[PDB]
C-alpha cells in the first residue's frame, strides 16, 4: 500500500509528542525524521500540506509551522 | 454393515489433528499488531471483523480491544453494523 | 558426490543473483571475482528472603559461548518426547562433522538423560 | 528478511569474509551484501530441499535443550553418528533446528 | 492395616508478587520451552529434585512431581532463585500444598463387581471407558483407582494425614471383598 | 462448495425382507401376523447406494463408495413380490398363520389393515372440448 | 404493540403490528374471510 | 398458546410487491427451541439404531430433567443428549456399547463418557452394572448365527464370569470371545474381522482375550451342545 | 416424489453446515432414517397426502365378509364432491361396459360416485414409451 498509511502514524507521533509536553510546533520534515518515513514521495508531501494538516481539527498553524489543538479539547 | 462402532469419527480425528498442530492464535506485541492493521487498511477501506481474524491471525478479545482505541463503528443498515479501521 | 552437490549449489547461486545485480547496476564483473575468491577460501530458615544458602546449581555456561564443536543446522516437522526419550522428525538440513560436509533428507533421533 | 540459519556455518563465515574484503575495498555497498546473503539463503535454502535424498541416523547423550521463537538449542554428548556407509564418533554435537 | 501409602507428585501454590517477562526468560532461561500456540506459560525442569514449574506473568508459582513436602518446598526455593536471578523480585507468598497423589498395594486381587453393587452410590465402575474403578468418597474428598490387580492409588488431598485416613478406611472394605 | 468441491451420486436401490427390530436391537423377520397382534407396521429397510467423489486441487479426486445406506422403511404390501410371503405354499402360510384365502393387496400400518382405493383422474396428456353453457 | 409504543419503534414496524392486530381481532370474530388467510394450529385445520 | 396463518387465498391476502401481507411470524423461547432441537436429535439418534419409542421417551425425561435441574452449563447439547440417551438404554436392562452411540452421534468417545459420567454425579441416579449376557442377542443375530449357537455363547460367557477366569477385561471382549468359540465350533463359521467390525473391538483386543479364555474350553460349553466341530480342532490362537 | 427430495434437501443443508466451518462430514449419520419412514407411515395410514391435497384415500380393510374384503380391495372413488348437486358424474355411462360394475354402488350422499371393478378388469399398469417411439422411428 501507499499514500494511505503512513498519515495514521504520523498523527500518533505528534499527538504522543504533545502528550510529552511538547507545545511547540513542528516542521513537516522534523516529524518524518523520528517516523522512519525518509523515503516518502514529494506528491505526498504537497497532499499534506494542502488537505492534512488543514481539514483535522486537531491540527493549527502556527507561521507555517503545524502543532497540536489543545484550546479546542478540553484541559 | 452400516453404521459400525468406532471410537472416533474420521472426520473428527482429522479436524483434531488439524486444530492440534495449528494450535492458538498466539498473543503479540501491540506495535506489531498495528503494522499488519495498518497494512491491511492500506489495501481496502471497510472490513469486516470476521475477515481480520484470518488476516493477522490474532485472538477476536485482543484485536477487539487494540482496534477500539483507534477505530470506530458506523451503522450500516444495508448489512452489518461495519467496523472503521480509519483512526479519525 | 557431496563436490557435485556444491557445483550445483554454485550455479544456482550464479543464476540467482543475475536479476539482483542487473536491478541495481552493478556490473557482471563483480561476479566471477566473488566466486574466485568463495573458491580459494574453502580449498530452619524462617527468613525466606535470601536464596544464598545453596550453590554450584549449574554447570558451564561456556558451550553456547565456544561453538568450537560440530553444529548441526537442520529443520524439523515433529518432536515428540515420553517417559524417557526425545524423539525428532528431521526433514533436510546440514552440519559439518569434523570439517568433513554431510548431507541428509530424513533423520530420526533418540536421545535419554 | 528470511530465516536466517546457514549464515552461522563454515559456508556463511566464508562468504561473509569474501563480502566483508568488498566492503573494505569501496567497491559494494553494505546494502547489496545484505542483498546477497539474503540470496544465498534463499539460494542454499531450495538446494538442500530438492536434491537430496538420503537418511542418516544419530544417537547420543543431550545435555542442554532450549526452545523460543521456533528455535532449538539440542546439545548432544557421546554422539554416534550411524551410517550405512560410514560411523563417525564424536565427542559432542550441537542442534540447531527451526521450522 | 501395616500398609501406608506413598506420594508420587506434589503440587503446591505460591506468589512471586511481581510480573514476569515471558520472552526476557525464555531467551535467557537453563530449560526454556515457550510454544504461544501450544500453551501460555513457559515449563523448566531440573535434574537433582525431577520436579516440574510453571511460571505466568502474573507471579503466580506452581510446580509439580515432587516426592515430598519439605522436597517440594526446596524445589520452589530453587524455582524462585532461577527466576530472581534473572533481575526480576522473586519472593514467596501464601504457600500452599494443593493437591499431592499416593500409590501403593493390597498384594490380593479385588473384585470390583461386588464392590460397586454395595457402594453404588459412592462408585462408578465403567470398564468401557476406564478399567479402574473411580471411589469418590466424602470424608478426606478422596478419589480412589481400585485395579483388580491390587493396586490402588490415592488421589486429591491438602496434607498427607488425608491419605493415611483414607487407606484406613478402605482396607477393611477391601479386605471384605478379598477373591 | 466453501475450495473443495464434492459430489455425492446416487445409485442401486437394495430393499430387503420386512424386519423387525425388538428392544434387543437384534433384527428379526416381521411376521405378518405378529404386524397384526403387536400393532407393527409392515414395512421393509431401504437401502442405497452412494458413491461420494471429492474435487480438491492436486490432483486428489478420491472416489469412496459406501454400501448400502439406510435410508428408511418403505411399507411393504402383503402378497406382492417383495413381501415376505411371495411364492410360498398353502401349507407354508397356515404354519405362518396366515390364511392362504386371503387375497392380500393391503398394508399394514400400527397393526390396522389400510387399504389405497384407487383415485380417479381426469387423463392428462390429451386435448379436451368442453361445452361450457356459462 | 403496547411494548413498541411505549419503547419507540419505527413507524413500519408499528404499522405491521397493527395490521397484524387488525388480523387477529377480525379472525376472532369471523375466520371465513373472502380473501384473507385462515387461521391454523399446527396441523392445517382451519380455527372456529 | 401461539397460531399459526395459512396460506393467501385472494388478492387481499397479497401485498402488491408480490408477497403476503400477514407473515407466520411465530414466538418460542431459546430454551424451547433448545429443548425441540435437542428432542429432534434424539429421535434421530434412536432411529439410526431402530430403538423403540419408549427408549426415546425415557431420554426426552432424562433429558428435561437434567436441564431444568440446570448443572451441565458448558457441555454442547447433542453431547448431553447422546449421553441420556445412553443412559436411558442401559436403564431398560439392555445396555449399548459406547462406540454404538459414537458410531450415530457426531459426539466422540471421550465426550460422551465424561458428560455419562458428570450426569450421574448431579442427578443423584444409581444404574446397575452391565453383564456379559446383556450384550448377547444383539451382537449374535447382526452375525447371522443360529438360536443354538446363541445359546452357547451365552453360556460359556456368563461361565468365564462367574468362574472369574478373566479379570478386569471389558465385557465387550469376553462377549467377542463367546461369539468366537461359538462360532468357529459350529457350521457358521465367522472371521475375527467380522466379529471384530460388529462389536468394534480391535483385532488384537479379542486375540489377547482369546490367549487365556482358550485352555478351558470344554468346562465352559455345555453339557447338551452339538459339537459339529471337536474342541481339540480349535485354532491355536 | 417430494419425500426423497425432502431428503436430499436435508442432507443439503446438513451436509453444508458442516462444510462451511471446515470438518468435512460424515455421509452415514447425515441422513436420518426419519423422513421416509415417517412420510409413509403418516400418509397411508391417515388418510392425507401432502408434505390439503387428497383425503381419504386409505380406508381401514372393511374386514366383515370375504366378499366384502374383495370389495374393497377392487374399489374405484372419483373426486367429484359430494355436497355438489351436480349429476352429470354420477350416471351409469355407456362405456362402463365390461370393467366397472353396474350393479354395486353404495346408497345415499355416494351414489354413483363409489364404483368397483368387474371380475375381468385390469388396471394397466404403465410401461417406457421407448421401445414404442424406437420402432415408429425406424418405421416409414
Amino acid at each position: 500500500g501507499y499514500k494511505f498509511g503512513v498519515l495514521a502514524k504520523i498523527v500518533n507521533y505528534m499527538k504522543t509528542r504533545h502528550q510529552r509536553g511538547d507545545t511547540h510546533p513542528l516542521t513537516l520534515d522534523e516529524i518524518l525524521d523520528e517516523t522512519q518515513h525518509l523515503d516518502i514521495g514529494l506528491k505526498q508531501k504537497q497532499w499534506l500540506m494542502t488537505e492534512a494538516l488543514v481539514n483535522n481539527p486537531k491540527i493549527e498553524v502556527i507561521d507555517g509551522k503545524y502543532a497540536f489543538k489543545p484550546k479546542y479539547n478540553v484541559r | 454393515t452400516n453404521y459400525k462402532p468406532v471410537a472416533n469419527h474420521q472426520y473428527n480425528i482429522e479436524y483434531e489433528r488439524k486444530k492440534k498442530e495449528d494450535g492458538k492464535r498466539a498473543r503479540a506485541d501491540k506495535q506489531h499488531v498495528l503494522d499488519m492493521l495498518f497494512s491491511a487498511f492500506e489495501k481496502h477501506q471497510y472490513y469486516n471483523l470476521k475477515d481480520l481474524v484470518d488476516i493477522t491471525k490474532q485472538p477476536v478479545v485482543y484485536l477487539k480491544e487494540i482496534l477500539k482505541e483507534i477505530g470506530v463503528q458506523n451503522v450500516k443498515g444495508i448489512h452489518k453494523n461495519t467496523w472503521e479501521l480509519k483512526p479519525e | 558426490t557431496v563436490p557435485k552437490l556444491y557445483r550445483s549449489v554454485i550455479e544456482d547461486v550464479i543464476n540467482d543473483v543475475r536479476d539482483i545485480f542487473l536491478d541495481d547496476g552493478v556490473d557482471e564483473q563483480v561476479l566471477m571475482e566473488l566466486k574466485t575468491l568463495w573458491e580459494n577460501k574453502l580449498m530452619g530458615q524462617v527468613e525466606e528472603e535470601p536464596l544464598n544458602s545453596e550453590d554450584d546449581v549449574s554447570d558451564e555456561e561456556g558451550q553456547e559461548l565456544f561453538d568450537t564443536e560440530n553444529v548441526v543446522v537442520c529443520q524439523y516437522d515433529k518432536i515428540h518426547r515420553s517417559k524417557n526419550k526425545w524423539k525428532f522428525h528431521l526433514k533436510d538440513g546440514i552440519m559439518n562433522l569434523n570439517g568433513r560436509d554431510y548431507i541428509f533428507s530424513k533423520a530420526i533421533g533418540d536421545a535419554e538423560w | 528478511m528470511a530465516y536466517q540459519l546457514y549464515r552461522n556455518t563454515t559456508l556463511g563465515n566464508s562468504l561473509q569474509e569474501s563480502l566483508d574484503e568488498l566492503i573494505q575495498s569501496q567497491q559494494i555497498t553494505p546494502q547489496l551484501a545484505l542483498q546477497v546473503l539474503l540470496q544465498f539463503d534463499k539460494a542454499i535454502n531450495a538446494a538442500l530441499a530438492q536434491r537430496v535424498r538420503n537418511r542418516v541416523n544419530f544417537r547420543g547423550s543431550l545435555n542442554t535443550y532450549r526452545f523460543c521463537d521456533n528455535v532449538w538449542t539440542f546439545v548432544l554428548n557421546d554422539v554416534e553418528f550411524r551410517e550405512v556407509t560410514e560411523l563417525i564418533k564424536v565427542d559432542k554435537v550441537k542442534i540447531v533446528a527451526c521450522d | 492395616s501395616g500398609i501406608v501409602p506413598q506420594l508420587q507428585n506434589i503440587v503446591s501454590t505460591v506468589n512471586l508478587g511481581c510480573k514476569l517477562d515471558l520472552k526476557t526468560i525464555a531467551l535467557r532461561a537453563r530449560n526454556a520451552e515457550y510454544n504461544p500456540k501450544r500453551f501460555a506459560a513457559v515449563i523448566m525442569r531440573i535434574r537433582e529434585p525431577r520436579t516440574t514449574a510453571l511460571i505466568f506473568s502474573s507471579g503466580k508459582m506452581v510446580c509439580t512431581g515432587a516426592k515430598s513436602e519439605e522436597q517440594s518446598r526446596l524445589a520452589a526455593r530453587k524455582y524462585a532463585r532461577v527466576v530472581q536471578k534473572l533481575g526480576f523480585p522473586a519472593k514467596f507468598l501464601d504457600f500452599k500444598i494443593q493437591n499431592m497423589v499416593g500409590s501403593c498395594d493390597v498384594k490380593f486381587p479385588i473384585r470390583l463387581e461386588g464392590l460397586v453393587l454395595t457402594h453404588q452410590q459412592f462408585s462408578s465402575y465403567e470398564p468401557e471407558l476406564f478399567p479402574g474403578l473411580i471411589y469418590r468418597m466424602i470424608k478426606p474428598r478422596i478419589v480412589l483407582l481400585i485395579f483388580v490387580s491390587g493396586k490402588v492409588v490415592l488421589t486429591g488431598a491438602k496434607v498427607r494425614a488425608e491419605i493415611y485416613e483414607a487407606f484406613e478406611n478402605i482396607y477393611p472394605i477391601l479386605k471384605g471383598f478379598r477373591k | 462448495q466453501a475450495p473443495p468441491r464434492y459430489l455425492l451420486k446416487f445409485e442401486q436401490i437394495y430393499l430387503s425382507k420386512p424386519t423387525h427390530w425388538e428392544r434387543d436391537g437384534a433384527p428379526s423377520p416381521m411376521m405378518p401376523n405378529e404386524a397384526r397382534l403387536r400393532n407393527l407396521t409392515y414395512s421393509a429397510p431401504l437401502y442405497v447406494d452412494i458413491t461420494k467423489t471429492v474435487i480438491k486441487e492436486g490432483e486428489e479426486q478420491l472416489q469412496t463408495q459406501h454400501q448400502k445406506t439406510f435410508i428408511g422403511k418403505i411399507p411393504i404390501m402383503l402378497r406382492s413380490t417383495y413381501c415376505l410371503l411371495n411364492g410360498l405354499t398353502d401349507r407354508d402360510l397356515c404354519e405362518l398363520n396366515e390364511c392362504p384365502l386371503d387375497p392380500g393387496g393391503y398394508f399394514i400400518i400400527n397393526g390396522s389393515e389400510k387399504v389405497l382405493i384407487a383415485q380417479e383422474k381426469m387423463a392428462t396428456n390429451t386435448v379436451y372440448v368442453f361445452a361450457k353453457k356459462d | 404493540l403496547r411494548r413498541n409504543e411505549q419503547n419507540g419503534a419505527a413507524a413500519h414496524v408499528i404499522a405491521e403490528d397493527v395490521k397484524l392486530l387488525q388480523f387477529h381481532v377480525a379472525t376472532m370474530v369471523d375466520n371465513e374471510l373472502p380473501g384473507l388467510p385462515r387461521a391454523m394450529q399446527k396441523s392445517g385445520r382451519p380455527l372456529k | 398458546l401461539s397460531t399459526m396463518i395459512g396460506k393467501g387465498t385472494g388478492a387481499a391476502s397479497f401485498d402488491e410487491f408480490g408477497n403476503s401481507k400477514y407473515q407466520n411470524r411465530r414466538t418460542m423461547s431459546s430454551s424451547d427451541r433448545a429443548m425441540m432441537n435437542a428432542f429432534k436429535e434424539i429421535t434421530t439418534m434412536a432411529d439410526r439404531i431402530n430403538l423403540p419409542r419408549n427408549i426415546v421417551d425415557r431420554t426426552n425425561n432424562l433429558f428435561k430433567q437434567v436441564y431444568e435441574q440446570k448443572s451441565l452449563k458448558g457441555r454442547a447439547n447433542d453431547a448431553i443428549a447422546s449421553a441420556c440417551l445412553y443412559i436411558a438404554c442401559r436403564q431398560e436392562g439392555v445396555p449399548r456399547t459406547f462406540k454404538e452411540i459414537c458410531a450415530v452421534s457426531r459426539i466422540s468417545k471421550k465426550e460422551i463418557g465424561r458428560c455419562f459420567k458428570l450426569i450421574l454425579k448431579a442427578l443423584e441416579t444409581s444404574v446397575d452394572l452391565i453383564t456379559t449376557g446383556d450384550f448377547m442377542s444383539r451382537f449374535c443375530s447382526n452375525l447371522c448365527l443360529p438360536k443354538q449357537v446363541q445359546m452357547a455363547a451365552t453360556h460359556i460367557a456368563r461361565k468365564a464370569v462367574e468362574l472369574d477366569l478373566v479379570p478386569g477385561r471389558s465385557p465387550i471382549s469376553v462377549a467377542a470371545a463367546a461369539i468366537y468359540m461359538a462360532s468357529q465350533a459350529s457350521a457358521e463359521k465367522r472371521t475375527q474381522k467380522e466379529i471384530g467390525d460388529i462389536a468394534g473391538v480391535a483385532d488384537v483386543t479379542i486375540r489377547q482375550s482369546y490367549r487365556l479364555i482358550y485352555p478351558r474350553a470344554p468346562d465352559l460349553f455345555p453339557t447338551d451342545f452339538k459339537f459339529d466341530t471337536p474342541v481339540d480342532k480349535l485354532p491355536q490362537l | 416424489r417430494g419425500m426423497f427430495k425432502n431428503l436430499l434437501k436435508e442432507v443439503r443443508i446438513y451436509a453444508q453446515k458442516f462444510i462451511d466451518r471446515g470438518k468435512d462430514f460424515n455421509l452415514e449419520l447425515a441422513i436420518k432414517t426419519r423422513i421416509i419412514s415417517d412420510g409413509l407411515k403418516y400418509s397411508l395410514a391417515t388418510g392425507n397426502w401432502g408434505d390439503q391435497a387428497r383425503a381419504g384415500v386409505s380406508q381401514v380393510l372393511n374386514r366383515l365378509t370375504f366378499a366384502s374384503t374383495l370389495s374393497h380391495l377392487r374399489r374405484l372413488n372419483s373426486p367429484i364432491g359430494r355436497d355438489g348437486k351436480l349429476a352429470k358424474p354420477r350416471q351409469l355411462h355407456n362405456t362402463l361396459w365390461g370393467m366397472v360394475c353396474p350393479a354395486e354402488t353404495p346408497e345415499g350422499h355416494a351414489v354413483g360416485l363409489v364404483k368397483n371393478l368387474a371380475l375381468m378388469a385390469y388396471i394397466s399398469v404403465g410401461s417406457q414409451p421407448s421401445p414404442i417411439l424406437e420402432f415408429l422411428e425406424e418405421w416409414s
